[PDB]
C-alpha cells in the first residue's frame, strides 16, 4: 500500500500540493490524541487536526482536486453531539448477483426516512431544503453489498439520531423492500452505531477496501404548512460542485447544502519507526513459548533493550501477548528486566520457527525500500542506494572495522554449505576483498530488480491516464538505463566504497577474542562460562582465533578415551602427581588470568612426557599453544605469549638468570609455562618468592604407534580434548578452579628436595635452624648472618662473607614470617632457635595417598 | 606517573640517572633492598626520599585485593576520588607547594 | 551542483562537530566531537576522536541533506503551481529538469569523496592539534 501511496504522492501534482499544505500551515492545527476539538483524523499519519472553517474551506477544496484523480485517501471526520445525520445499509444478499436499486426505489426509500424523521423528531416550522445522497460500494463482494445515506443539511443531537435509528429497524417498507432485492436479514441492515462511529470523508476508503461510489443525489423541500406534501427531485449537475465539502457532515458555509439548525503511544512508535514495524511484523512469527516462558521472554526483552531504548511499547505489548503471565510476572518483571544479543537473534529464531513467512516478509521488505529509493529520484540509482539495500538485506554477515593500520577490513560470518577451510564454522573470518558481495550483488540483488521491472510493467498494463501511462514509461526506460550497472566493476567497487560506512561497526577488533570463556573449534564455539556446552549454530560471539581439533563431551566408553587414561596413568603412576599434573594441564585451554606458577619437569628419557607436551601443543594449536626457546631463560621473543594458553621448552646443566623468570612470571601473562630437560638446571638466587612460585618433578618410567601416528590422530586429539576440558571442570567444581589448593606431597616433596640441594640457605633453614615457641633467642640478622658465613665455610667451601647483602637475602627468604622488628628498629629473629654442630633437636622444637577402588579419573566424592 | 615498579635485592649504582632526574611526571621506584648509589646532601642527593614499609600482611602484623578489588571499576572510581579530593587539600593548604608538608619520618629515613 | 557548493553548505550545517588539522606527517586528520546517543568505545563521551575517513559526514551528506534537496524540490513545485507568467514557468520547467538532474549525485561515491575533499578546507582550524591536550587542568 506504501508503495502506490509513494506513487500517487509524486505523479499526482495534487496529492504533493495537499501534503504540502497540510505540513506547512496545518501543522501549528495539530491536536493531542482524545481532544474533542479534533475534527480531522488522517488514518495514515495518525495525526488529528482542528481546522478553522476559513482554513476548512481551503482544505476541503485540496481534498476535491485530490479525489478526482483517484488517489487512495483514508481521511476521517469526527462527528459528534451536533452534526449531520449518516446511515449505514451494509446488505446481505443471498446471492452473488447485485441488486440494481434503481432510482425509483431509491427515492421511496428517501421518502420512507424522511417519514421516519418526521414522526421521530421536531423540526423547524417554515421552508427548508434537505439534501440526500447515496453511496453505493462498487461491486458486490462474496454476495456481500452496502450503501451509505448521507443528510449532512440536517441537524440534530445524538439521542435524535439514535431514536431515528432504532426506529427504522422496525420499517415494515423497507424491510419488505429489501426482501425483494436479496436481502438475507433486512431487519439487520442499519448499524445502531451509525451516529457515534465518525465517518469517512467522501472520496476516502478503508484499507484495502474501494471507496464508496456516488450513485445519485436527491433533493428535499419541506414546509410546515403542508406537513404531508414530500416533494422528491434528483439533484441535477452534481459533479461540478465540491463533493467532499457538500458532503462534510460537520461543515456549514456548503455551496448547495445547507445548516438547518433543529494506547495511542503504541501507534505512534509503529508510525514514527519504519524498523519498528518491521520487528512488529516479524514478532508474530515467533512460536507462543517466547512470551510464556521466562527464559526465552527475558532474552527477547533484553535483545528488545539493547536495541534501543525506545521500545519499551513494543516490550510492553509483547509481554502482553498473554493475559495469565501478564499478571503472574509480566507487567512488573518488564520494568526490572528493562532496568550481548540484538535484533541478529529474533531474526535468526524468526527464520527458524516461520521459515517461508520469514522470506515473504524479508522480501517484501527489500522490494518496499528499494522501490522507495527508485520512486524518490526518477529510477536512477547511484552507489549509496544500492549499498543501503545490501546492508538491509545482508547486514547480519559482515562487519568493518578499521584496523591499527587504518585501513577498512571486511569479516565474514561462515555459515554451512559455503566453500571454506577446515575448522572454519560458525566463526568471523578476515577477507581482504568481501568476494561473497561482489557476486551477491551482481545474482541476488539481481531479483529485487527484476521484481521492480515487472513491478513498472504491470501499472503499465493497467489503465490509467495517458501523463501517468508517459510517465511510468519515462521511469521504466530510466530504469534499464540504470539497472545494467551493477554488473560494472567500476560501479561494484563504488558500492563496496560506500557500504564500508553502513556496515562499520565500531570497536569489534578490540572485542575480537577477549572472552576466556570461549573457545573456537572445529565443529564451532565451545563455552565454559557455565557448567557443562558448544555453540554450533548462529551466535552473536565475535569469535575469531580458532583451533582445528573438534570438541566432542566426554565419553568415557570411547577407546580413544581409555588408550589415553592408560598412557596417562602408566606415565604417571601416582595418583597425586598425576591428578595435580592433568589439573594444572587442564588450564591451559584458559587464556585469562593465571596463578603465576611454572614447572620444571624432568625425566630419564623416552618416559612420554615430551609425547604428552607434544599432544597438547598440538591439541591447542598454534594459535593458542606456543613453543618458547629456552635460549630467553640462559640470557621480541617476549611477546609470543600474547594470546596463548600454553608455553613449553623442549642441553646439558643450563644456567637460569633469575630475571627472565622472574619478568615471565610477572601485555599480561596469561599463558601455561612449563620447562622440560633431562639435565638438572641451577638457579642462582636464594629469594624466597622466586623459589615457592616454581615447583620440580622427575619422570621415572621408562617404556621398553604412539609417538608417530596416534598423536596425528584427529580422533586421538578429540579424545584428549575431552579429557582435557573434563579435568578443567572438575578443577572448577570441587576446589573452585584453584591448582595450589590440590595436593601432591610427592611433587612438594620433590620441589623441597631440588631446593634444598640448589639453594644453600633453604637447606641451612631447614637443618642448622629449627623453630621453638621457648628458644625466642634474638638471633639478629647479623648474628644468623655470620652463623651462616661459617656455616658455608665448613659445610661446602671457604669464601669471603658480607654481612649487608646476606642479612638482605634473609630478608626475603622463608624466615621472613619469623623476623619482627625490634623496637630498636633492628631486624631480630623472634620465636627460634639456631642448631651449632653436632646438636640435635629439643622438645617442642620442629623444623622450619588413598588409592580409589574405582578408575582415577572417575569422580572421587573424597573432598 | 612513572612507577621503576620491581627489583632484585640492591639496585644499581645510578649517579648519571641522578643527573638526568635532575618533565612533567611523578617518579618512584619499588625496591626490597638498597641502591648501590647517593651523593652528597646538598647536592644530587638533596632531591631523593626514602621510605621503608613496616607492616606486614599474613601492629606491624595484619590479616581479593590483588586479584579481585583491583579490576573492579567502582574501587577505581573511589581510587580516583580519593586522590582528586587530597589534590584538592593539598592546594588549598600548601598552595601546591610539597616541601612544605612536613613529613619528619621520611625526611629522618631519607 | 557542484562540490565546493554542497561543501560550503555542509559547513554551515555541521561546523559544530569535525575539525580538520594537517599533522606533522602532511596529511589531513578528521576529529570528531563525540555525542551521546552515538556508537563509541568507553570513556569517549564529551571528547574529539581521531578518525580516518568522515563515515559520519559521508552518511549525513547522504540522509540529511537530502532533505534540504527535498525542501528545495516543493519550493520550486509550488512555485510551478501558481499562475506565472509563461517564460517564468518554463523557467521553472528547465531548472526543475536541471535539479533532479544534479539532485542524484550526493549518492555517488566519487561526488561524496569530491564534496568531503574540498570541504577539507572550509573546516580547516590552525593550530588545533599543536594546542590538543595542551591544558594540565
Amino acid at each position: 500500500d506504501t508503495i502506490q501511496l509513494t506513487a500517487q504522492r509524486k505523479y499526482l501534482a495534487e496529492v504533493q500540493a495537499l501534503e504540502t499544505l497540510l505540513a506547512r500551515e496545518l501543522s501549528v492545527f495539530l491536536t493531542e490524541p482524545g481532544s474533542k476539538k479534533t475534527n480531522i483524523i488522517n488514518r495514515i499519519t495518525g495525526k488529528t487536526y482542528a481546522l478553522p472553517s476559513t482554513e476548512l474551506l481551503r482544505f476541503y477544496e485540496h481534498l476535491e482536486q485530490c479525489r478526482k484523480q483517484g488517489a487512495l485517501m483514508y481521511f476521517l471526520e469526527r462527528q459528534g453531539t451536533y452534526s449531520g445525520l449518516m446511515l449505514d445499509y451494509d446488505l446481505k444478499l443471498n446471492t452473488n448477483a447485485a441488486p440494481s436499486l434503481e432510482s425509483s426505489v431509491l427515492s421511496r426509500l428517501c421518502h420512507r426516512i424522511f417519514v421516519h424523521i418526521k414522526n421521530s423528531s421536531v423540526l423547524p416550522e417554515g421552508s427548508h431544503k434537505i439534501h440526500f445522497f447515496f453511496t453505493l460500494k462498487p461491486e458486490a463482494v462474496q454476495g456481500k453489498y452496502g450503501f451509505h445515506v448521507l443528510i449532512p443539511g440536517l441537524k440534530m443531537a445524538a439521542s435524535t439520531k439514535k431514536s431515528i435509528i432504532a426506529s427504522l429497524q422496525h420499517d415494515a417498507t423497507v424491510q419488505k423492500i429489501l426482501h425483494e432485492q436479496g436481502v438475507a436479514n433486512p431487519e439487520s441492515c442499519l448499524d445502531p452505531h451509525s451516529a457515534s462511529v465518525p465517518s469517512l470523508l467522501y472520496g476516502s476508503s478503508k484499507l484495502n477496501h474501494r471507496p464508496y461510489q456516488l450513485k445519485t443525489g436527491f433533493e428535499l423541500v419541506f414546509d410546515s404548512s403542508d406537513p404531508d406534501y414530500i416533494p422528491i427531485h434528483q439533484i441535477k449537475n452534481i459533479e461540478s460542485y465540491n463533493l467532499v465539502s457538500e458532503l462534510s457532515l460537520t461543515n456549514e458555509q456548503g455551496s448547495l447544502v445547507r445548516p438547518v439548525y433543529c494506547d495511542h503511544s503504541l501507534s505512534i512508535l509503529m508510525l514514527h519507526d519504519p524498523e519498528a514495524r518491521y520487528l512488529h511484523k516479524i514478532l508474530n512469527l515467533l512460536p507462543p513459548e517466547y512470551y510464556v516462558e521466562y527464559p526465552l521472554w527475558s532474552n527477547v526483552v533484553f535483545a528488545l533493550a539493547n536495541t534501543s531504548a525506545n521500545y519499551r511499547p513494543l516490550a510492553e505489548w509483547f509481554s502482553q501477548k498473554c493475559p495469565e503471565k501478564w499478571n503472574t510476572g509480566g507487567k512488573e518483571k518488564l520494568e526490572k528486566l528493562w532496568n550481548k544479543i540484538t535484533k541478529r537473534s529474533i531474526m535468526y529464531w524468526a527464520h527458524k520457527h516461520a521459515p517461508q513467512q520469514y522470506k515473504e516478509i524479508v522480501e517484501q521488505g527489500y522490494f518496499s525500500i528499494l522501490a522507495e529509493y527508485v520512486y524518490s529520484y526518477n529510477g536512477t540509482l547511484e552507489h549509496y542506494m544500492i549499498a543501503k539495500v545490501i546492508y538491509a538485506m545482508m547486514g547480519n554477515k559482515f562487519v568493518v572495522d578499521v584496523d591499527s593500520n587504518g585501513k577498512y577490513v571486511w569479516f565474514e560470518f561462515v555459515l554451512p554449505g559455503q566453500p571454506m577451510n577446515q575448522g572454519e564454522i560458525w566463526k568471523w573470518r578476515k577477507e581482504v576483498n568481501p568476494d561473497e558481495l561482489h557476486i551477491y550483488i551482481s545474482e541476488n540483488f539481481s531479483r529485487v530488480m527484476d521484481r521492480i521491472t515487472e513491478h513498472i510493467k504491470y501499472h503499465l498494463s493497467q489503465p490509467h491516464e495517458t501523463n501517468i501511462l508517459n510517465y511510468y514509461k519515462k521511469l521504466l526506460k530510466a530504469f534499464e538505463r540504470s539497472k545494467s550497472k551493477i554488473f560494472n566493476d567500476s560501479f561494484k567497487k563504488g558500492v563496496i566504497r560506500q557500504a564500508e560506512f553502513l556496515f562499520r561497526q565500531r570497536s569489534f577488533i578490540q572485542t575480537l577474542d577477549t572472552n576466556p570463556y570461549l573457545l573456537g573449534v572445529g565443529n564451532g564455539v565451545l563455552s565454559i562460562e557455565t557448567i557443562p556446552k558448544l555453540i554450533n549454530h548462529f551466535h552473536e560471539h565475535p569469535i575469531h582465533q580458532y583451533t582445528h581439533i573438534c570438541y566432542e563431551p566426554f565419553n568415557p566408553e570411547n577407546p580413544w578415551t581409555k588408550l589415553l587414561l592408560n598412557a596417562l596413568q602408566d606415565i604417571i603412576p601416582e595418583l597425586d602427581a598425576r591428578l595435580w599434573i592433568m589439573f594444572y594441564l587442564s588450564t591451559a585451554i584458559f587464556r585469562g588470568l593465571k596463578e603465576a606458577l611454572m614447572l620444571l619437569w624432568l625425566g630419564g628419557g623416552c618416559n612420554g612426557k615430551t609425547f604428552l607436551m607434544r599432544l597438547v601443543a598440538m591439541v591447542l594449536g598454534d594459535h593458542y599453544a606456543s613453543k618458547l626457546n629456552i635460549s630467553l631463560l640462559t640470557s621480541s621473543a617476549f611477546m609470543r605469549l600474547k594470546g596463548r594458553g600454553y608455553g613449553y621448552f623442549e642441553n646439558k646443566s643450563e644456567i637460569l638468570n633469575t630475571s627472565r623468570l622472574k619478568e615471565m612470571v610477572n601485555f599480561q601473562m596469561t599463558a601455561t609455562m612449563v620447562a622440560a630437560s633431562n639435565y638438572n638446571f641451577i638457579i642462582d638466587t636464594t629469594d624466597h618468592g622466586t623459589w615457592r612460585r616454581l615447583r620440580h618433578y622427575r619422570s621415572k618410567v621408562k617404556f621398553c604407534r604412539f609417538i608417530h601416528e596416534y598423536i596425528m590422530d584427529p580422533n586421538c586429539q578429540n579424545a584428549f580434548f575431552s579429557i582435557l576440558v573434563y579435568f578443567w571442570e572438575k578443577l572448577q567444581k570441587e576446589y573452585n578452579g584453584q591448582i595450589k589448593k590440590v595436593f601432591c606431597p610427592t611433587i612438594e616433596s620433590e620441589t623441597e628436595a631440588y631446593r634444598k640441594s640448589q639453594d644453600t640457605l633453604h637447606r641451612f633453614i631447614t637443618e642448622r635452624v629449627v623453630e621453638s615457641p621457648s628458644a625466642e633467642t634474638v638471633y639478629n640478622l647479623s648474628e644468623v648472618v655470620t652463623a651462616y658465613a661459617e656455616w658455608y665455610n665448613a659445610n661446602i667451601n671457604v669464601k669471603r662473607h658480607i654481612a649487608l647483602e646476606l642479612s638482605q637475602e634473609l630478608e626475603n627468604s622463608v624466615l621472613e614470617k619469623y623476623l619482627q622488628w625490634s623496637p630498636n628498629k633492628t631486624r631480630i629473629l623472634k620465636g627460634c632457635r639456631i642448631l651449632h654442630k653436632f646438636e640435635t633437636l629439643q622438645p617442642g622444637e620442629s623444623y622450619i595417598i588413598c588409592e580409589p577402588k574405582n578408575k582415577w579419573w572417575e569422580w572421587s566424592p573424597n573432598p | 606517573y612513572g612507577y621503576f615498579e620491581e627489583t632484585n635485592k640492591s639496585e644499581i649504582l645510578n649517579t648519571s640517572r641522578l643527573k638526568e632526574m635532575v618533565m612533567t611526571a611523578t617518579m618512584v621506584a619499588a625496591s626490597n633492598y638498597n641502591f648501590i648509589i647517593d651523593t652528597t646532601d646538598h647536592g644530587t642527593w638533596r632531591r631523593l626520599r626514602h621510605y621503608r614499609s613496616k607492616v606486614k600482611f599474613c601492629s606491624y602484623e595484619k590479616k581479593r585485593f590483588i586479584h579481585e578489588y583491583i579490576m573492579d571499576p567502582n574501587c577505581q572510581n573511589a581510587f580516583f576520588s580519593i586522590l582528586v579530593y587530597f589534590w584538592e587539600k593539598l592546594q588549598k593548604e600548601y598552595n601546591g607547594q610539597i616541601k612544605k608538608v612536613f613529613c619528619p619520618t621520611i625526611e629522618s629515613e631519607t
